[PDB]
């Protein structure tokens, strides 16, 4: 359930880009999909230009849990600016992060 | 997208009416607004909200939101005093969940008795006198009542009038486990209605449909439903009235009130647009009047056009049965306590079950 802070989304985030693994955008997310390394994806739903049906579609076929972030580009952290700007941010190794047990 | 408001409103409240004030929305601002009214929209915008898609605007009663809250699904929204002022208190303590108002008030509404004035100059004060009434009616080729028989709503009032309740309300709190529709109350309001379908007094098949087609057409006496109903009934020139809705052993009939409100999805591109919408658009004089003069809302919660409309007699009787009712509980277990009495009365009226045994598993369902 989307029921957490964009403050606190942001924080997990900022810890995977610290200490774990993972990729941004489209290209390198459906890359981890196809590949079945992703554990999560997290979908900024509002972001300009996003290729959202496929990027489910995906997710679908790899069995890969998708969280959606629904915050809008207003008011955002480092983590969630990015994930806002680049509309995709796939978990490939969640690292002192419990992003994998708190939004999967 | 950006520039556009979709809003999603139930298919028996006015959406005509509330596309003209999104259509005059569009004329000042230049933004499209879009209405809609699917289909168990309250069971989709969970679903669809939860992935980034959905309405702008969700329209419903009151009961679903603390659910929606819960998961996070409704942008909170914070009129300044000026603005909270407008409206009455009791109608945005219903829209209030966590201490935190998760949607717009719009109206109030609570179920009252229809009856064709033609065929009963003088409607039944009491539900015990309706057989003899239907016995009488069904000589003329005519029947005493008819309603929907379908949804908890329509039934619970009768239910609740000698006991029965959704959750105790312990001092400024609702007990998730202390459930009332197993209690002796709800057994004899549910079973007088088994006994009215088991005496061919009415039909366990009777949905809202059949019920407004044969009321409308002047074939039953009377019908039970609420203000957006009165627009059908004008059209079909049938001499109606609008009044108490009838005791049982005594008591008041117990509708649950539901006041009919509008919450802006948490994921909407267009919070500040759907503010301004509802803010100054809708819940205005104007706004509502012409929504109003689509399907009636009932008691409107902008307090100077209430007070304009306080005179209906229709809305005097609709907030007479609301004032002898309950106010919905809008906590996130509420779906649960409808999905769980809808099944009990279903069951007891086709004979699936026992009163006792339906009230037994809703009761349990219900706080599950
Ligand atoms: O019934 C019409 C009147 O309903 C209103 O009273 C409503 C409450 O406000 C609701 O929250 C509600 O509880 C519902 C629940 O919301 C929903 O999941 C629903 O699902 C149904 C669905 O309506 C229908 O498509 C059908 O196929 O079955 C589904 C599951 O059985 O059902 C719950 C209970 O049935 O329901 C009550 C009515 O029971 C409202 O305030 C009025 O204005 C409206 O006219």
């Amino acid at each position: 359930a989307p029921v957490k802070s964009q403050e606190s989304i942001n924080q997990k985030l900022a810890l995977v880009i610290k200490s774990g693994k993972y990729t941004l955008g489209y290209k390198s997310t459906v890359k981890s999909l196809r590949q079945g390394k992703s554990k999560l994806i997290i979908i900024a739903a509002n972001t300009p230009v996003l290729r959202k049906s496929e990027l489910e579609y995906y997710a679908m076929l790899s069995k890969t849990k998708v969280y959606y972030f629904q915050g809008g580009n207003n008011e955002l952290g480092t983590a969630v600016g990015k994930l806002f700007r680049v509309g995709v941010v796939s978990i490939l190794e969640a690292g002192d992060s419990d992003i994998l047990t708190t939004l999967a | 997208e950006e520039g556009k408001l979709v809003i999603w409103i139930n298919g028996d409240k006015g959406y005509n009416g509330l596309a003209e004030v999104g259509k005059k929305f569009e004329k000042d601002t230049g933004i499209k607004v879009t209405v809609e009214h699917p289909d168990k929209l309250e069971e989709k915008f969970p679903q669809v909200a939860a992935t980034g898609d959905g309405p702008d605007i969700i329209f419903w009663a009151h009961d679903r939101f603390g659910g929606y809250a819960q998961s996070g699904l409704l942008a909170e929204i914070t009129p300044d005093k000026a603005f909270q002022d407008k409206l009455y208190p009791f109608t945005w303590d219903a829209v209030r969940y966590n201490g935190k108002l998760i949607a717009y008030p719009i109206a109030v509404e609570a179920l009252s008795l229809i009856y064709n004035k033609d065929l009963l100059p003088n409607p039944p004060k009491t539900w015990e006198e309706i057989p003899a009434l239907d016995k009488e009616l069904k000589a003329k080729g005519k029947s005493a009542l008819m309603f929907n028989l379908q949804e908890p709503y329509f039934t619970w009032p009768l239910i609740a009038a000698d006991g029965g309740y959704a959750f105790k309300y312990e001092n400024g709190k609702y007990d998730i486990k202390d459930v009332g529709v197993d209690n002796a109350g709800a057994k004899a309001g549910l079973t007088f209605l088994v006994d009215l379908i088991k005496n061919k007094h009415m039909n366990a098949d009777t949905d809202y449909s059949i019920a407004e087609a044969a009321f409308n057409k002047g074939e039953t006496a009377m019908t039970i439903n609420g203000p957006w109903a009165w627009s059908n009934i004008d059209t079909s020139k049938v001499n109606y009235g609008v009044t108490v809705l009838p005791t049982f052993k005594g008591q008041p009939s117990k509708p649950f009130v539901g006041v009919l409100s509008a919450g802006i999805n948490a994921a909407s591109p267009n919070k500040e647009l759907a503010k301004e919408f509802l803010e100054n658009y809708l819940l205005t004089d104007e706004g509502l009047e012409a929504v109003n003069k689509d399907k009636p809302l009932g008691a409107v919660a902008l307090k100077s056009y209430e007070e304009e409309l306080a005179k209906d007699p229709r809305i005097a009787a609709t907030m007479e049965n609301a004032q002898k009712g309950e106010i919905m509980p809008n906590i996130p277990q509420m779906s649960a306590f409808w999905y769980a009495v809808r099944t009990a009365v279903i069951n007891a009226a086709s004979g699936r079950q026992t009163v006792d045994e339906a009230l037994k598993d809703a009761q349990t369902n219900s706080s599950s």
